[PDB]
């Protein structure tokens, strides 16, 4: 069958440096019809569909950067980009045309910054959910770099968690983090201070964002 | 301009039947291999199959993966591709795309559809909660969301303004928890122009054809 490798799984890279990422196939893709290699490149950026980006191994499509170059024959083959941008930010993928179709596994791409630390928001359950009994507590953490954060959740000062993270930002470059923590509503109503803290490495402090109940 | 539009993904319990269609403009359609080609969530592109073009006799192919469950066909006279699958399972649980493939010269996919998601499974479908996320009691900019709780099947759309504020959006991957996915978006705007101007997040849920303006209103 056509088995198609790519290497490496996971890379970070800083804007303006070389990437480079490699694809191997199972067989040659050398067409001795036409003599070109049926490789083609895509980018997948996060949350949108997969876009053409080099094909025939070398052949880079009207529209994309001269940053982007494919090259190698036969069974190996390189993605090489230049001066790489936070907007290339995706995962790549290889694919062979010469039997059927066949896609390598991707290499996804992120890009390394400057540390960063987040922004922090509580916020308090709103009244058209308490009226139905629950009582979820909102904390985003936005805009920070690494991906490592740590959030804890304090009521009444003492120690039901959703934790979601963003793919990286394509224009800056971070991460951003949203912490759910969901109560009933007679179980929120025994407490008065509900305090999210977040500790990333760009402080030794934690950074605490809190309301009380009897301030709403 | 080319245009290739996914329809017909949602919810179907295994054992079950789905025929997804992709709508095709801005190019001779009958000059063109079409493809299909899935990706389950957070994992990679999978080729399912393709149907030739016209000089080709519009024959189908098929991966091994497929062959025999799956059936793709085109209508010539309206531009559409379609495929059938049958006896679907969990794996079957992917965004499906359609791609314009060979046209008997070059090599390439050089367009792609936006996908459309199929979920399988026996779990109902829900329609979200959606929660205003206001300030508490607590500057020079104001963050605020919204809460989508305890919806099922995936997808939902998350817009501001009806997408007029696009800049300084983060939306929160959905996370399922018994049973149920649960998402989150910020929207951070000067604190000038909230509450002053209106902020109101758009959420749709197409499985139960919600759809929801959720005004943020201060506290
Ligand atoms: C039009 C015929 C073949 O094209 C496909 C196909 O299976 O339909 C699709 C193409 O993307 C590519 O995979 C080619 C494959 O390269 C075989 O194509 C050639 C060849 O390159 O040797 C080209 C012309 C004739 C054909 C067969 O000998 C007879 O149809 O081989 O396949
Ligand atoms: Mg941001
Ligand atoms: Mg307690
Ligand atoms: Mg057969
Ligand atoms: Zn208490
Ligand atoms: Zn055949």
């Amino acid at each position: 069958d056509i088995v198609m490798s790519q290497s490496p799984s996971s890379l970070a890279v800083s804007a303006g440096e070389k990437v480079t990422m490699s694809c191997k196939s199972s067989q040659s893709l050398l067409n001795s019809r036409t003599r070109k290699n049926y490789l083609a490149w895509y980018q997948q950026k996060p949350g949108q569909s997969p876009k053409l980006l080099i094909y025939w191994a070398s052949t880079r499509e009207s529209g994309v950067p001269d940053r982007f170059t494919g090259s190698g024959s036969g069974t190996d083959f390189t993605l090489t980009i230049t001066s790489v941008q936070a907007e290339d930010l995706a995962v790549y993928y290889c694919k062979q045309s010469y039997n059927l179709r066949t896609f390598g596994g991707g290499t996804k791409l992120e890009i390394k910054r400057a540390d960063a630390a987040p922004t922090v928001s509580i916020f308090p359950p709103s009244s058209e959910q308490l009226t139905s009994g629950g009582a979820s507590v909102v904390c985003f953490l936005n805009n920070f770099y690494p991906k490592d954060i740590n959030v804890k959740w304090k009521i009444d000062g003492s120690e039901g968690v959703l934790n979601s993270w963003t793919d990286q930002d394509s224009k800056d470059s971070t991460y951003s983090m949203s912490s759910t923590l969901t109560l009933t509503k007679d179980e929120y109503e025994r407490h008065n201070s509900y305090t999210c803290e977040a500790t990333h490495k760009t402080s030794t402090s934690p950074i605490v964002k809190s309301f009380n109940r009897n301030e709403c | 301009e080319v245009k290739l539009v996914e329809s017909g993904g949602g919810l179907v319990q295994s054992g079950g039947s789905l025929r997804l269609s992709c709508a095709t403009s801005g190019f001779t359609f009958t000059d063109y291999y079409m493809s299909w080609v899935r990706q389950p969530p957070g994992k990679a592109l999978e080729w399912l199959g393709f149907i030739r073009n016209k000089a080709n006799g519009y024959t189908t192919e098929y991966s091994p993966s497929v062959k025999g469950r799956f059936t793709i066909s085109r209508d010539n006279s309206q531009s559409i591709l379609y495929l059938q699958m049958n006896t679907l399972r969990a794996e079957d649980s992917a965004t499906y795309y359609c791609a314009r493939d060979h046209d008997g010269y070059y090599e390439r996919f050089s367009y792609w559809g936006q996908g459309t998601l199929v979920t399988v499974s026996a779990a109902k479908t829900t329609p979200p909660s959606v929660y205003p996320l206001a300030p508490g009691a607590a500057n020079s900019m104001v963050t605020l969301g919204c809460l989508v709780k305890g919806y099922f099947p995936e997808p939902v759309t998350v817009t501001w303004n009806s997408g007029s504020l696009s800049s300084g959006v983060h939306t929160f991957p959905a996370v399922l928890q018994s049973d149920l996915y649960t998402l989150s978006s910020s929207v951070t705007v000067p604190s000038s122009t909230w509450p002053s101007e209106t902020v109101t997040c758009n959420v749709a849920h197409p499985a139960s054809s919600t759809k929801v303006d959720k005004k943020i209103v201060p506290r």
